[PDB]
DNA sequence: TGCCGAGGCCGCTCAATTGGTCGTAGACAGCTCTAGCACCGCTTAAACGCACGTACGCGCTGTCCCCCGCGTTTTAACCGCCAAGG
DNA sequence: CCTTGGCGGTTAAAACGCGGGGGACAGCGCGTACGTGCGTTTAAGCGGTGCTAGAGCTGTCTACGACCAATTGAGCGGCCTCGGCA
């Protein structure tokens, strides 16, 4: 489920971002923002895997899916 | 692919400082990305002018387009003072 | 030609990649020397700063944490990495 | 104060902040909804997690700016509902 | 979960792997370098009584 | 606990033999056939007495 | 178009002189620049407006523009 | 005092050089397009002051929902026990 | 006597109720500088011929660099010799 993105993991991320005090209605939104981000990137990674006639989503399919959003990822 | 030359330039710029093994893959993905971006952009340039040969002039324009500002200036000065040193 | 042009990248291997990438039908005589010179400048500008920051901090090797701290600092080339993410894994 | 402490700490480090196992389960679940039993390279999931966390972190930066703009110190739904709209995500 | 591909482990395949076992690991496995060397458990030439 | 069992049945679609996997969830009375090749999936109800031959039989009748 | 087209052309030629000299412009080029510029400014004003309203401010201020541009990555 | 670390020699595989096609790339001419830059007549659009109003911002209050710490406790995920069979 | 079917025992931490105590959300008060519709006058804006030519469009011509085909030279890995630290 999306419930695995727990309350203190969203809080930790916010701490990294620079958030001081965080209202309650932000984890669900984040859970709903993170799910949209994954539904946009995994769709392209699955498209590259089905185009490569594979069944295993490699890390270069994820790098290509992030490259199609202007989010180039170095190290794979 | 390009990892053998990243360490060779690093021996010139910092002969005392070493590099890790993940940072070599990061610099190798950086080089294969700015290569497939400059060549891609240059390919677009060679199509917009209906040419067929990528010369050094389409590389100088793709460097002016891709790199912003002083990096493009410096980028175009090093390529020019390497082609002139090459022809001589 | 790399030592003759007094460069550090091979004009050859990159040229081979251009042939394999099929970016055009025919290259020029001096186009890969310019592209290797320009690329060489970007590597000798990023690793010059990674080697400056490893000795400024006091580190010995170059870790990906040094690359992530430099390329997102250093407004000289922080514009090139507005939309990049070093994985650090 | 402890909040500030954590911000000084997390911003100092680069380890992944979401638990690995749980993330693996979420990814495989979502992917399972497009194509059944899709196998994954471990590096693929790792790529997905790095990308997701970088995305959420940046989003939280912008969200923070939106909260502060409204003279608030606490991030809320109106912050993200604004950051993502201006980003062209919604 | 991932799809596993069990292939047959032929005697010839295992034979080559056994000759590369080091002398130090041969001893630790309870075998003996002079008298009971582990690749000799595979038969390549048969003694004719 | 679920039972993940490999079988020697032939997939009714891709025709690869010895590539049908049966997952029998008795806690919810739901049996699942999977290919390992073309990976077509088929669900059917199971009791407590069922075995991979029981749902594979139901799959033959669900096609015809 | 909401900006006097001619003023957009002047400003344009001035800015352009700082990059490359003795330049000439097609009228359609200047027109393209003006459509693009005005579309950009209008969208920016929409986002700025949203920032102002967010801060009990429906009336855009420089602060709002700066927030909008920062979140846009401008 | 002497053998494994490093440089040298013999093979491997891919890169460099040369020769013939070959259609596509570069030249060049005829010629019409819309951009060229200069002046009219009229007009929609622009420079600058108004003023009472609606919006923008500072200060005080309620109560109130996230702030920090503790304790087991539970899913999820790594390590050992019941007592049937072959 | 030995190895699977389902079951306790095995951790890092969060499923956080809930005891405590305060930062800070949204409505409410006051309160001031700025603020646009309407008003004036304008300086530039829209539409028409008149003039003049730059180089795109399209046509056939002449042409030089790559494709795939036989030669053949340098970088690198596996044997193989040389040499000072322990
Ligand atoms: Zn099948």
């Amino acid at each position: 489920n999306i419930q695995g993105i727990t309350k203190p993991a969203i809080r930790r991320l916010a701490r990294r971002g620079g958030v001081k005090r965080i209202s309650g209605l932000i984890y669900e939104e984040t859970r709903g923002v993170l799910k949209v981000f994954l539904e946009n990137v995994i769709r392209d990674a699955v498209t590259y895997t089905e185009h490569a006639k594979r069944k295993t989503v490699t890390a270069m399919d994820v790098v290509y899916a992030l490259k199609r959003q202007g989010r180039t990822l170095y190290g794979f | 692919s390009y990892s053998i030359y990243v360490y060779k330039v690093l021996k010139q710029v910092h002969p005392d400082t070493g590099i890790s093994s993940k940072a070599m893959g990061i610099m190798n993905s950086f080089v294969n990305d700015i290569f497939e971006r400059i060549a891609g952009e240059a390919s677009r340039l060679a199509h917009y002018n209906k040419r067929s040969t990528i010369t050094s002039r389409e590389i100088q324009t793709a460097v002016r387009l891709l790199l912003p500002g002083e990096l493009a200036k410096h980028a175009v000065s090093e390529g020019t003072k390497a082609v002139t040193k090459y022809t001589s | 030609r790399t030592v003759r042009a007094e460069l550090s990248f091979s004009v050859s291997q990159v040229e081979r990649s251009l042939r394999e990438g099929h970016y055009a039908q025919r290259l020029s005589r001096t186009a890969p020397v310019y592209l290797a010179a320009v690329i060489e400048y970007l590597t000798a500008k990023v690793l010059e700063l990674a080697g400056n920051e490893a000795q400024n901090s006091g580190e010995r090797n170059i870790t990906p944490l040094l690359l992530d701290m430099v390329v997102h600092n250093d407004r000289l080339l922080s514009t090139l990495f507005n939309t990049t993410t070093i994985s650090q894994v | 104060t402890v909040a500030l402490r954590e911000i000084r700490r997390y911003q100092k480090s680069t380890e992944l902040l979401i638990r690995k196992l749980p993330f693996q389960r979420l990814v495989r679940e979502i992917a399972q909804d497009f194509k059944t039993d899709l196998r994954f390279q471990s590096a693929a999931i790792g790529a997905l997690q790095e990308a997701s966390e970088a995305y959420l972190v940046g989003l939280f930066e912008d969200t923070n700016l939106c909260a502060i703009h409204a003279k608030r110190v606490t991030i809320m739904p109106k912050d993200i509902q604004l950051a993502r709209r201006i980003r062209g995500e919604r | 979960d991932a799809q596993p591909e069990r292939k047959l482990l032929t005697p010839g395949e295992i034979l080559n792997v056994f000759k590369h076992i080091s002398p130090e690991d041969c001893f630790r496995l309870g075998f003996n370098e002079d008298y009971a060397r582990p690749e000799w458990m595979i038969i390549t030439v048969l003694p004719v009584p | 606990i679920k039972q993940k069992l490999e079988t020697q049945f032939t997939c009714l679609f891709c025709n690869h033999d010895n590539s049908v996997v049966c997952t029998l969830d008795k806690k919810n009375s739901i049996g699942l056939l999977e290919c390992k090749k073309c990976n077509l999936s088929f669900q059917a109800p199971i009791n407590s007495l069922s075995q991979p031959i029981d749902i594979y039989s139901d799959w033959i009748d669900a096609c015809e």
